[PDB]
């Protein structure tokens, strides 16, 4: 009778009960399969441990589904697997993008009636359900995640697609630049499990200098910024200024060939693209969303870069949860465990008259 | 009005309020 | 299934079954009592017949439910004896007159759930109910019936409760100044069965008069407007100018020596009382419903009336549908019908853990 | 925007269309 909450990101899956403080299941939105087949799959924390037998695809780009087959079979596996569940019997909510095209809002919808039989289904926009989280209406949500970084203006729950900006640099990116300027300081990481491991360097030591100038001399002068990590092998290393460097690339893309405005003047953009009278109260409720946002300092970095952009009089707010890496998760499940959103699901009955294309009719 | 708001409005209200989601065990 | 349609009006009540083209019960709002008891009782038709012998007593006075007692007997005998169905089987859709103090919505309320246990229920304003009728949301509308005479502006399907006015002369007066000027002319109607005569000669032969004044001489030239009226007796009578004089009095309330504006003077005094930018909506959609907005020449009247207050640029429309005396119930008729109206009712359930006062909040 | 208008403005929506009403016999 609970009703299943799924959030598809491009890198990782969350998925559980909606009513529950937190994601039963987060495991990575993989699908490997032998080679030259076309097991004959294996999806998530398995598909990755098998790596170097399987071909890994991912069917979320960008926070876009681009592999329909891949999708159908980590939602199986979601339901049957991780959750337990029949999806016949459960309501789901799932996620989508920003700027989410209808042929594929329609697809999903498609699918999960007539493969899943789910018998209520509703499709939210990611960053909505975060603003949600925060406990607001009204804001602009930063979400940053692994395959793409949205800046989402919200004004009374309705997301204004004329001003979402989205900047194709997330995690994925940050993990690759950790792992090719510890690579050039002489340290060695090909594999999974030491891709895995400049991952946790990156989720564990790194940061957002206050002052990337100053921060980086600082480090020029001193051994002061310096963490040791200890590898899984025993072997210790030293990592230094790429601790605030790896991040630093959210506020200057420069840094990986990128040639695009960094997060803070893509939210300045975004909020200037909304009308007069809602900006205010989006440079007073900047919402941080997503585990790229994670990293300690980044807010009180925004805060600065946003202060400098904003007009001299005006309050600017960062919000930054530390329950964020799931914050579109804990959005879709308190959404959907409100007594008000029960009217709110499209029905099997619903589909079966009307056809996919219910799902913009119903969007509220 | 002594009149409730719109499902949405009362959604949306209920957003802004907050509740309390069951601890992960 | 079917939901019940009760409209109470003053003196008739309307019954039947949403859906219908036409209430299947009108009968007499009485209540009648063997003079000092305090069969125990009678309800319409055999109140009325057994006049000689009775107390009758009428529950609603000028739309506005005064005695519960004998309104819950009306109720009981609507159900149960003219339309033959248990309520706790029904929604049930009553109608209430404009302005109706919170208290009386509350114990229509409670009388319905707690004493005829019904399992949903709605109640409705009488003129919104006829402005529904006419297929529109946006209107003023004259709603003259037995006891009470209103003008009610209605925007996007709320009434304006500020601008609503109420005349206490309606068909029961008209009746009576008829049986005066009758009477006076030599004739005897003081028995049920002549009053009910004189009521016969009021809906049958009298009109409202285009011009009353040049209208008055070419009866005091001619015998031209004279029509003559065949008694149950057989005996024939002659009524002349009395045909339009009697609804004069809702033009000149000063003919009943009441001190008092006409029905054109209370509509504009109402529109004007409104909005401006609703005023010109307003003057393009005056629906009139009710027996007393029956008589031929009354909407023609109305308009030059109306176009004589209003501005000359004005576009002044009078809707007056041939069904009126039905329009109310007609209107809860589609309402109760309406697939979009099914989430509208209140619950047993809603009434049970909130009480009688959620009739105002449950409102739309 | 796609979306379906609030519950009360189908109804005035539906008010307005009008409804045919079965015949009284
Ligand atoms: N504490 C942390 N500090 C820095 N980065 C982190 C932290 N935790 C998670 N990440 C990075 O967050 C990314 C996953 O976050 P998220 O689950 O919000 O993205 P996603 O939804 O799968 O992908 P996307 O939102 O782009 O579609 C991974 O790149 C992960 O390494
Ligand atoms: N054809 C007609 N011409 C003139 N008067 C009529 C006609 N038909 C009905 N009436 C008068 O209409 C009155 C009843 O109309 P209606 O049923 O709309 O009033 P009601 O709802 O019982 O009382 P109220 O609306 O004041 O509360 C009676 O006085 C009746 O004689
Ligand atoms: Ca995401
Ligand atoms: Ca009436
Ligand atoms: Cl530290
Ligand atoms: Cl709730
Ligand atoms: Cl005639
Ligand atoms: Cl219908």
């Amino acid at each position: 009778t609970t009703a299943l909450v799924c959030d598809n990101g491009s890198g990782l899956v969350k998925a559980g009960f909606a009513g529950d403080d937190a994601p039963r299941a987060v495991f990575p939105s993989i699908v490997g399969r032998p080679r030259h087949q076309g097991k004959d799959s294996y999806v998530g924390d398995e598909a990755q441990s098998k790596r170097g037998i399987l071909t890994l695809k991912y069917p979320i780009e960008h926070g876009i589904i681009t592999n329909w087959d891949d999708m159908e079979k980590i939602w199986h596996h979601t339901f049957y697997n991780e959750l337990r569940v029949a999806p016949e019997e459960h309501p789901t909510l799932l996620t989508e993008a920003p700027l989410n095209p209808k042929a594929n809002r329609e697809k999903m919808t498609q699918i999960m009636f007539e493969t899943f039989n789910v018998p209520a289904m509703y499709v939210a926009i990611q960053a909505v359900l975060s603003l949600y989280a925060s406990g607001r209406t009204t804001g602009i949500v930063l979400d940053s995640g692994d395959g793409v970084t949205h800046n989402v203006p919200i004004y009374e729950g309705y997301a204004l697609p004329h001003a979402i900006m989205r900047l194709d640099l997330a995690g994925r990116d940050l993990t690759d630049y950790l792992m090719k300027i510890l690579t050039e300081r002489g340290y060695s990481f090909v594999t999974t499990a030491e891709r895995e491991i400049v991952r946790d360097i990156k989720e564990k030591l790194c940061y957002v200098a206050l002052d990337f100038e100053n921060e980086m001399a600082t480090a020029a002068s001193s051994s002061s910024l310096e963490k040791s990590y200890e590898l899984p092998d025993g072997q210790v290393i030293t990592i230094g200024n790429e601790r605030f460097r790896c991040p630093e690339t959210l506020f200057q893309p420069s840094f990986i060939g990128m040639e695009s405005a960094g997060i803070h003047e893509t939210t300045y953009n975004s909020i200037m693209k909304c009308d007069i009278d809602i900006r205010k109260d989006l440079y007073a409720n900047n919402v941080m969303s997503g585990g790229t946002t994670m990293y300690p300092g980044i807010a009180d970095r925004m805060q600065k870069e946003i202060t400098a952009l904003a007009p001299s009089t005006m309050k600017i707010k960062i919000i930054a949860p530390p329950e964020r890496k799931y914050s579109v998760w804990i959005g879709g499940s308190i959404l959907a465990s409100l007594s008000t959103f029960q009217q709110m699901w499209i029905t099997k009955q619903e589909y079966d008259e009307a056809g996919p294309s219910i799902v913009h009719r119903k969007c509220f | 009005r002594m009149c409730e708001p719109s499902p949405r409005e009362q959604l949306m209200e209920s957003i802004r309020k907050g509740k309390e989601l069951k601890q992960i065990t």
